[PDB]
DNA sequence: TCTAATGCGAGCACTGCTATAGCAGTGCTCGCATTAGA
């Protein structure tokens, strides 16, 4: 969402000429304008060409010193960082915006056009999750927030108190990929022959037990897990509670 | 002087489409439709095999004979299918005597269905003709000579293991060759 | 929030730099002078429907890539002996030009070798190795900012050329002054400054006559180059030749616009000047004060 | 194959990448002959020419389009028609095809489709059944008084009010304005109850402008006050008001002015935006250059005016107005003829002289034109001058004196925009784009005399105008207009050209030419590509 | 002087941060030692062209080429036109390869579709002949390139011709001397040199020349393949280092170079991390010299460790050392370069701070280490940098933030005055409903969040989903209701390259047909062919003008190949009110997929106006401030509460809850279909749904959506 | 202004039969969990 806005903003900068593409950038929540604001700037043609100059000014910095330097100029003007941080969840947004600019800046040193970069943004916005480098940075302070992590990222980690709200869930293995009990090699049965799915399923809680063991083990003083008379079989509560499958 | 490839997810996908292209496009409607019913397109193939293709290839319990072509299996299947499509284009007689409760006369519903399941094939699929078999015919004097249905519902009838096996063997080396080049 | 930020009380003031007759030549050369230190920076452009079916040196590929190809030619030659044409087909073949240029080029090189730069003997062809120094590189410290204005006044006074006064197009610079001299050779007492200039595709002959040249000279304010270059040669000679005098050893500055050079139409293609000796004086001390 | 030659032709700027890439992909693997045609077709196409006459392609271009160069041009090939039609990127019009060979004309399918669409429009107009000639006649007798001696404006109105689509062509000296005005007062007057929305429109906004400031003026007058929910006095450029079939416009009657500027595409596009129940009245100048240059249609539509009305139509008009109206010449193209009508100047004493007589003269013969220089020494209005030799410098002078006012407002620093209204007081016009004559060349050769002394489009301010092509001046006017014809040559200088030039002047008008070029012009008449002519004779 | 192990990777950042407060805070810098390749557009651009022969020509890759100005300039394409080409390429169907030869050469079945030639054909074809008219050589024309703009298709096509001419020419091996001129030819063929690139261009020719010359020297007989040369150029271009500003316009940033130890008052080392600084690379291993070493021998390890010494030795005033203390993700701890460890370990063990004079070896040593190490803050706006002392920042720019001196974003919506212009097109009462909030943005304050580009399929189509399946169904439908020939439509679609290849395309087609037929029949079964009807309704002090298509003497008969939805209901209701007020007395049906159906009873022209007025009321309020009313969620809640029996608006707690659920199921969808509120328009008013505004929506969207439910079927 | 996931059984409703109730099977409506993890 902050990326989308940066994309509008850049378009705006690369051509404040086009009345419409600028109005969109001024409208992004990042810039903090008002419905009353947007309206009045639409009726005051002298004020608009002022914002247009302001924006022609940014393109110039962009062209000479870089995207980051331009963006920092913009921000100091519309006093963005200061305001954003004041606005609830506004830290998340602000540090993401800076992060985008750090990426935006490398990508620029491998393109000799501003427009190319813009194009570079669109692409990354349409087909993401590439590197660990475009992953979200965690804020310094997340350190004083209750931390919610996965069993896997928790291997290694230690915590004073831990909660296991959904430690009873299962999910039956249905794919017949199992390890041969004697040769210990992996076998893919391309016909879901029940004997193999059965062997696969065993290997499934054989794994959840390991997960449970990692789960109980992270705490120092205390741990509490949630338990429920869980059932999945659509067999009408026949003394079921296939809780014994977790 | 090697270059550490980083992705491989796109390399894999592309190999997978190349696979589909060279193994499906050239296919004639009867086989094509069959494949199509197993996977609508290469994205769906990968979805079913992507795990494998990565790291040590698992052993396949019971692989297909190191040569069955799509073409062959298809034959065998079609042929197993039509011989029973003939011994039914003769529902002249099926209009039988001796009863049971479950089996209703809204069986004339069940009937025509398969009577009309006499298209020019193109699908290994076949809506339910449970009743008119012979294995349960007895399980529900009773039935005649369409014990060829006991036989059609025994053998799996699918192109799946065959195509799959071929894909990973091939998709792997596509990836490989590409990475060398 | 009891905060505030350190503000510095020092100030910008002066800037020390290393410039080089770039104080002149506006950018575009950004990273140009950087990637290829010796690119024929003086050229630039495309070439069109001037193909006329009979190769003349005016139809030789225009611009810098080709331009510096030429300079290359004259970097290591045997001005002395005659021009092998094989050698030339190889230069053209290696530099990626069509072989079929050899006839026009070899005929072009000699013409330009056997021309009379300063009438009295002269002619590059009479210069053995021991009397040439190719691509010399100088560094002139320039203290006391060099104000574009203050340099304009005296450049005007002593030079009839720089009387075409638009100058002072650069801004204050203390620092150093880099520079390459295409060729410096001697003719028994008397050192010279040569500058090969492959340049522009201005149709034909009509563009390489004593005015037109003198013209282009001002367009690119090359006049600045002379004066700078000779202040260099001056200083250098003065430093090398123990007890040297500017007017008993100098008398140089030749400017070969490589094109516009025929075996028999002298004073066409070549340009000569001999800085005031009173200019160099002031100029030299205009650096140090 | 031809690849090299074509691609080369591009190096030589004699046709664009689009033309050769079009040529290559569509033919390319056919007889180079068809390959060439496509290149050139797309090329004339680029110049606004709707089609490419097999003729401009059979031996004549051996002295026309510079690609008369060939090893592949096997003879005059004559069977050009055959070679083409064999290649199958050309069809007679059956198969869906990039190109169409209809007539001995080669077309880019789009064009040929666009033409036919226009033919169909004018051979499908039906009759406004809204008769009761008795009543129409009365409302017209009441709107046109001086109908004693055939009133052509009265006819125009009657034509137009009895037809769905109608064209009124007229010179500047006519009440085309005032005719469309009574024309509508009568449409309004005859609308029993209601539902008659009249929207105006011109192709260029500068035109749309005038439509209103004159279609209103002349309209608020005339005896009509039965509630004036007039012509919705909002014009709109034609290329505004649309942007279509499948969403027809909201109106009953559309009045397009400056119709001479509508081009083939613009027509077919407007046509589609038109709901079957609407009435279109086009107004324009049939012999204005815009009606004859590449891509125009007015000229060809109004061609059949000279054919007069069928007899039955004539009889009806004469019944409608109180005057006998001529007819003649069977009924070929009856549907078109019967709904066209060109105006003529009317009766008064004295003259219309100066610009007047010359203009009329120009729309025809020599003897007429030569005898207006001699005659009365019209001193102000006309001002022929002998340009040849060094009298070119004579002109440069009466040229700086013409721009007099302008140059002084400059000097006298009166920097407002009277500098703007000063420039549209004098204006040089020339047939050519480049040259000693023509624009490019004239601006320089003039800037020199003046140093050595001292939105959409076509809006002035030195686009280094000073001089313009008679072409770009279309839809403009100046007090003193000077025209400069080449020294001796070109087919670009035609009768229409000269006509529209003269008609650019409101007072003085100089014509720096030679009684050879001028008279040669008067006799030549802009070539006319197209199939409309024939699409109208069946 | 500032040195880093890899100046190439610090470059971006150096440049960024030294783009700062113009006056005061500014100090000059030049980066040296960067790799020509990594630091110049065209070089890669050129290595890229040297691979034409091995390319699959994927769309984005060709288009990328046009992002290199000099190349784009060579074929007369401006950023302006590039925008169109980009759109056309996407729409015409281009995805993969250049030729059919190309595809074939990849041992892939030539399909004739989806290659550049195909799309380029569609556009040239579309230049002449328009889309309708039909398919030509199994190709349907694409008509976006039709006017003057077609001129672009030309330039583009010319560019693709050139590329093909070269992919084939670079194809086959050549004898060394033959490769000689290719480089200088490809340059002039694809780049129109700048003034900068002129230098860069010359650099290629040199390397390329020297490479070949060197081969010729050794008199290499055999022929050589392009890869051999392209790879050597690449390498040579990556070892060429640019460091021409190494000592003028001050503050030198570069890597530590061997044999270049110069005295500097200030010397700083960055990213001196374990694994990063002493730089590595193991000898070939079949390097005899490396296993039996001798005094002269050299190695990077030694050179590099000796450079860290030369650093210490050359700093005359201050030595600055820096490293990264921990990745900003897994927040795991970093480690400095053993070389830096050694440096503070030997400091600590030989110094003590004035205070601690009598405490301990180990004790005093730690304090000195702790005193010289200065942990820095994650963000530049953390307050600690703006307190007083050790490096307070000179960057006022972040002061406000640091001091929480900002002003929270003011609540967006502030009622705008609005006066309703008697007469609004039907279309504007249409565009307004069917997503009103969006409307306030688009209509009231002309803000449309248009995003420039759009994903170009990385491949031809194998499957038909979303928007496409819709656009195809749209016509298949109209063609079956029109009882027209589907077969004709199928060939056009196949002709545009919209279906998946062969049998697969047919199969896909055959099935849309089936579902589509099944709808077409419910329509066919009750269509009474009528005509347009013009609109000029006087209603509540405003006229309404527009067209109502296909008006049957029964009423309006509508249809869409889409599932049933509230926004589509409202759509037909608007149309109904309008036609019923226009007089016409009759019904109006909307037949949807899976048998959906919104059916409206005839309405008195009097009550029709009353209803068509709240609708206009809405449009009026909704032009002053975003009028809530989320058709999907609102009508979801609204559907569970409202009952046909007695028009029962339920209030029992059992239902007011199932309601609040459905609304939410609708507001934020599944993991597949996905939610109303996930929409820039709403997202711009609130990022999370608060229980207060959920209310405003319910009430508000009840007020305008009710009649829909009080009148269906 | 565009579209908006399948699929699996249940769940309840209803409809033949045949040794009023249980066994079965036809058919539309609907709620439910789906992914994972580096
Ligand atoms: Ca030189």
């Amino acid at each position: 969402l902050e990326a989308q806005e940066m994309l509008w903003l850049l378009q705006a900068v690369m051509t404040p000429e086009r009345e419409n593409t600028l109005r969109s950038a001024l409208a992004t929540s990042m810039m903090g304008l008002n419905a009353l604001d947007i309206e009045t700037l639409n009726n005051d043609e002298h004020a608009w060409d002022v914002v247009v100059e302001e924006f022609d000014g940014y393109r110039q910095i962009w062209r000479k010193r870089g995207v980051m330097p331009m963006l920092r100029a913009l921000m100091s003007a519309r006093n963005i960082a200061e305001n954003l941080l004041a606005t609830a969840g506004g830290e998340r947004r602000l540090t993401d915006i800076l992060h985008i600019s750090e990426l935006l800046q490398e990508a620029g040193t491998q393109l000799e056009s501003e427009h190319a970069l813009v194009r570079w943004l669109s692409q990354h916005i349409l087909e993401p999750d590439s590197n660990a480098s475009s992953q979200q940075m965690r804020l310094e302070s997340d350190k004083h927030l209750v931390q919610i992590v996965t069993i896997h990222k928790s291997k290694g980690l230690e915590y004073p108190l831990v909660w296991l709200p959904f430690i009873t869930n299962f999910r039956v293995q249905e794919q017949a990929f199992y390890h041969d009990r004697h040769s210990f090699e992996a076998v893919l049965d391309l016909n879901a022959a029940p004997e193999s799915v059965d062997l696969a399923e065993a290997e499934r809680l054989a794994e959840d037990l390991r997960l449970l063991y990692v789960a109980l083990t992270r705490s120092v003083w205390h741990c509490s897990l949630g338990v429920a008379p869980l059932v999945r079989r659509r067999g009408d509560k026949k003394g079921d509670t296939d809780v014994h499958q977790s | 002087e090697q270059q550490l490839i980083e992705d491989e997810s796109l390399l894999r996908y592309q190999a997978c489409a190349d696979f589909w292209r060279r193994h499906c496009y050239p296919l004639p409607r009867e086989i094509a439709q069959v494949v199509f019913e197993t996977w609508k397109g290469p994205q769906a193939l990968l979805r079913d095999i992507n795990r494998y293709l990565q790291g040590e290839a698992p052993v396949i319990k019971a692989p297909p004979p190191d040569d069955e072509t799509l073409a062959s299996r298809h034959a065998q299947i079609v042929a197993r299918i039509d011989t029973v499509k003939q011994q039914w284009r003769d529902a002249v007689g099926e209009l039988d005597a001796l009863i049971e409760s479950s089996g209703i006369d809204r069986r004339k519903f069940n009937r025509s269905n398969q009577a009309k399941w006499i298209d020019k094939i193109s699908a290994w699929a076949e809506e339910e003709t449970n009743s008119y078999q012979l294995p349960e015919s007895l399980e529900k004097p009773r039935h005649p000579l369409f014990e060829a249905i006991d036989q059609l519902l025994a053998e799996p009838l699918s192109i799946r293991d065959l195509v799959i096996t071929r894909a990973l063997a091939e998709i792997r080396e596509t990836v490989a060759r590409e990475k060398r080049r | 929030a009891e905060l505030n930020a350190k503000t510095l009380q020092r100030l910008p003031g002066d800037n020390w730099r290393v410039t080089s007759y770039s104080g002149l030549q506006q950018r575009g050369h950004g990273i140009a002078q950087d990637l290829m230190p010796r690119l024929d920076v003086d050229a630039a452009g495309v070439a069109s429907v001037v193909e006329e079916p009979t190769l003349t040196p005016h139809q030789f590929p225009r611009g810098a890539s080709p331009g510096t190809f030429l300079h290359s030619l004259f970097e290591d030659l045997d001005f002395t002996q005659p021009v092998d044409p094989n050698w030339v087909r190889e230069k053209l073949e290696l530099g990626g030009f069509e072989s079929q240029w050899e006839p026009v080029l070899t005929e072009w090189i000699t013409a330009v070798l056997q021309a009379p730069l300063n009438e009295t003997g002269v002619s590059l062809s009479q210069l053995s190795a021991r009397n040439k120094q190719v691509e010399m590189e100088f560094y002139l410290p320039i203290s006391e900012p060099l104000i574009a204005s203050q340099l304009d006044t005296l450049i005007r006074q002593f030079d009839p050329l720089s009387a075409g006064c638009p100058p002072l197009e650069f801004m204050q610079v203390r620092g150093m002054l880099k520079g390459f001299i295409d060729l410096v050779f001697r003719h028994e007492g008397r050192y010279y400054l040569l500058d090969y200039k492959s340049n522009w595709l201005g149709e034909d002959s009509s563009a390489y006559t004593q005015q037109a040249m003198a013209a282009a000279m001002q367009a690119h304010r090359y006049d600045l180059q002379y004066q700078l270059y000779t202040l260099a040669l001056h200083r250098y000679l003065r430093h090398r030749i123990a007890d040297y005098d500017y007017e008993h050893h100098f008398g140089g500055v030749i400017y070969l616009f490589l094109r516009g050079v025929d075996k028999e139409h002298p004073q066409q293609g070549i340009y000569t000047t001999r800085p005031n000796a009173g200019l160099i004086a002031l100029m030299d001390e205009m650096f140090a004060g | 194959k031809l690849q090299k030659q074509l691609l080369e032709a591009v190096e030589h700027k004699q046709l664009r990448p689009l033309d050769v890439q079009f040529a290559l992909t569509v033919a390319g693997d056919e007889h180079p002959a068809v390959t060439l045609a496509a290149a050139l077709l797309s090329h004339d196409a680029g110049e606004g020419h709707v089609c490419l006459p097999l003729s401009r392609l059979e031996n004549n271009e051996a002295s026309h389009p510079l690609l008369a160069t060939c090893v592949s041009e096997i003879g005059e090939l004559q069977n050009w028609e055959e070679c083409l039609l064999a290649s199958q990127a050309v069809s007679r019009g059956d198969e869906p095809t990039p190109m169409i060979l209809c007539g001995d004309r080669l077309y880019l399918n789009r064009m040929w489709c666009n033409e036919r669409t226009v033919a169909r429009f004018f051979n499908e107009v039906n009759h406004a059944i809204e008769v009761d000639e008795a009543l129409l006649a009365q409302t017209l007798d009441k709107l046109f008084p001086v109908s004693d001696e055939i009133n052509w404006q009265k006819v125009a109105a009657a034509v137009a009010l009895t037809r769905r689509i109608s064209v009124i062509s007229g010179g500047p000296g006519t009440g085309k304005t005032t005719t469309v005005a009574k024309l509508l007062a009568a449409l309004i007057q005859m609308a029993d109850g209601e539902r008659c929305r009249i929207r105006l429109a011109a192709p260029t906004g500068k035109a749309a402008a005038r439509l209103t400031e004159s279609l209103g003026k002349a309209l608020r007058q005339l005896p009509l006050t039965d509630e004036q929910k007039k012509r919705i006095p909002e014009d709109a450029s034609t290329l505004h008001r649309l942007l279509h079939a499948g969403n027809p416009l909201h109106l009953d009657v559309l009045v397009v002015d400056e119709a001479s500027m509508i081009d083939l595409p613009m027509m077919s596009r407007l046509i589609d935006a038109l709901p079957d129940h609407a009435r279109v009245i086009f107004l324009g100048d049939r012999d204005q250059l815009a009606s004859v240059e590449a891509g125009a249609v007015l000229g060809d539509i109004c061609a059949y005016a000279n054919a007069g009305f069928t007899a039955e139509r004539a009889r009806q008009l004469s019944r409608l107005t109180g005057t006998h109206v001529p007819a003649g010449t069977g009924t070929e193209a009856a549907s078109l003829r019967d709904s066209l009508c060109l105006l003529q100047k009317s009766y008064r004493f004295g003259s219309d002289s100066g610009i007047g007589q010359l203009a009329a003269a120009i729309n025809r013969g020599d003897k007429t034109a030569v005898k207006t220089v001699f005659q009365q020494d019209f001193t102000d209005i006309e001002k022929r001058l002998l340009q040849s030799g060094e009298d070119y410098i004579a002109m440069l002078e009466e040229a700086l004196a013409g721009y007099g006012r302008y140059l002084d407002l400059l000097q006298a620093r009166a920097e407002p925009d009277l500098i703007i209204q000063a420039f549209n007081e004098y204006q040089l016009l020339c047939a050519l784009r480049e040259g000693p004559f023509g624009v490019a060349g004239l601006n320089e050769r003039i800037e020199q005399f003046m140093q050595q002394k001292r939105q959409p489009s076509r809006l002035p301010e030195h686009e280094t105008t000073w001089a313009m092509t008679v072409h770009k001046s279309q839809g403009s006017e100046f007090d003193h207009a000077a025209l400069i014809l080449p020294s001796q040559r070109t087919p670009v200088v035609t009768r229409e050209l000269v006509y529209t030039a003269v008609t650019r002047a409101r007072r003085r008008l100089s014509l720096y030419a030679d009684e050879r070029i001028l008279s040669a012009a008067i006799a030549t008449r802009t070539e006319r590509r197209s199939g409309l002519a024939a699409l109208f004779s069946s | 002087i500032v040195m880093v192990a890899d100046i190439d990777s610090y470059s971006p950042f150096i440049q960024a941060v030294f783009g700062s407060a113009p006056a005061d805070r500014y100090l000059p810098y030049a980066i040296s030692d960067r790799r020509a390749r990594q630091s110049h557009p065209v070089l890669e651009a050129f290595i890229s062209l040297l691979s034409l022969p091995d390319s699959r020509f994927v769309s984005e890759d060709v288009l990328a080429l046009l992002d290199v100005p000099v190349l784009a300039a060579r074929f007369d394409i401006t950023e302006e036109g590039l925008r169109y080409l980009r759109q056309w390429v996407n729409e015409s169907g281009i995805r993969w390869g250049i030729d059919d030869d190309n595809v074939r050469e990849l041992e892939l079945p030539a399909t004739g579709q989806h290659t550049w030639r195909f799309g380029l054909t569609r556009m040239l074809l579309g230049y002449a002949m328009e889309s309708a008219q039909g398919e030509w050589q199994s190709v349907l024309p694409y008509d976006e390139s039709s006017g003057l703009i077609a001129e672009l298709v030309g330039h583009l096509a010319s560019l693709l011709m050139q590329l093909n001419i070269w992919r084939r020419g670079l194809a086959q091996e050549r004898p060394l001397e033959e490769w000689l001129p290719v480089c200088r030819d490809m340059l002039n063929a694809f780049f129109l040199p700048d003034a900068e690139t002129e230098a860069a261009m010359t650099l290629i020719e040199q390397q390329w020349q020297a490479i070949i010359a060197e081969g010729l020297g050794a008199q290499y007989g055999d022929a050589v393949p392009l890869s051999l040369l392209r790879d050597e150029l690449a390498q040579r271009l990556d070892q060429e280092r640019i460091s021409q500003r190494f000592l003028a316009g001050p503050v030198n940033i570069c890597t530590l170079m061997p044999m270049r130890s110069i005295p500097f008052k200030v010397v700083c080392l960055l990213g001196m991390n374990d694994g990063v600084y002493p730089r590595q690379l193991a000898p070939l291993g079949f390097d005899l010299m490396s296993q039996k070493p001798k005094r002269g021998d050299r190695s990077r390890r030694d050179d590099d460790r000796y450079l860290f010494l030369e650093a210490l030795i050359s700093a005359q005033q201050k030595l600055y050392i820096s490293y990264i203390g921990r990745s900003i993700q897994d927040n795991s701890e970093r480690f400095p370069s053993v070389l830096v460890q050694e440096l503070i370990d030997y400091i600590g063990q030989s110094h003590y701070l004035p205070g601690d004079e009598a405490l301990n070896c180990d004790e005093s040593e730690a304090r000195v280490k702790a005193h010289l190490t200065c942990l820095h803050t994650r963000m530049p706006f953390d307050p600690q940098n703006y307190q007083p002392g050790e490096r307070q920042s000179y960057a006022r720019e972040w002061l406000p933030a640091a001091s929480q001196a900002g002003k929270a974003h003011s609540e967006f919506v502030q009622p705008l005055p609005f006066t309703l212009p008697e007469t609004v097109p039907l279309e504007t009462l249409q565009r307004f409903w069917a997503h009103p909030v969006r409307a306030f943005f688009q209509m009231r304050l002309q803000v449309n969040f248009r995003t420039e580009d759009s994903e170009i399929p990385d491949t031809e189509p194998f499957i038909l989903e979303g928007l496409s399946r819709y656009q195809i169904n749209q016509q298949l439908l109209n063609a079956l209701v029109e009882q027209d020939d589907a077969e004709r439509l199928f060939r056009r679609f196949r002709a545009a390259g919209d279906l998946p290849y062969g049998a697969f395309g047919e199969i896909f087609w055959e099935t849309q047909c089936q579902e589509m037929q099944q709808l077409a029949d419910r329509v066919i079964a009750c269509r009474q062919p009528g005509q347009s009807m013009e609109i000029d309704l006087a209603c509540n002090g405003v006229q309404i003008t527009g067209w109502l298509p296909q008006v049957q003497p029964d009423g309006l008969l509508r249809w869409r190949p889409s599932l049933l939805s509230v926004a589509q209901g409202m759509q037909l209701w608007l149309e109904h009110l309008v036609y019923c007020a226009s007089g016409g007395n009759g019904e109006s049906r909307l037949f949807l997929r899976k048998d959906g159906e919104w059916r409206f009873p005839p309405l008195a022209a009097e009550q029709a106006l009353h209803y068509l007025s709240q609708l206009i009321e809405g449009y009026r309020e909704g032009m002053s401030a975003p009028l809530l009313v989320l058709p999907e969620s609102g009508g979801a809640w609204l559907k569970t509460c409202y009952d046909a029996q007695n028009d029962a608006m339920l209030d029992d707690d059992s239902t007011l809850q199932k309601a609040r659920t459905k609304f939410l199921q609708a507001y934020e969808g599944n993991m597949m279909v996905r939610g109303e509120g996930d929409d820039i328009w709403y997202q711009r008013l609130w990022r999370q749904l608060t229980p207060e505004t959920m209310e405003a929506i319910v009430e508000q969207s009840q007020r305008f959506l009710l009649p829909l439910f009080r009148f269906n079927q």
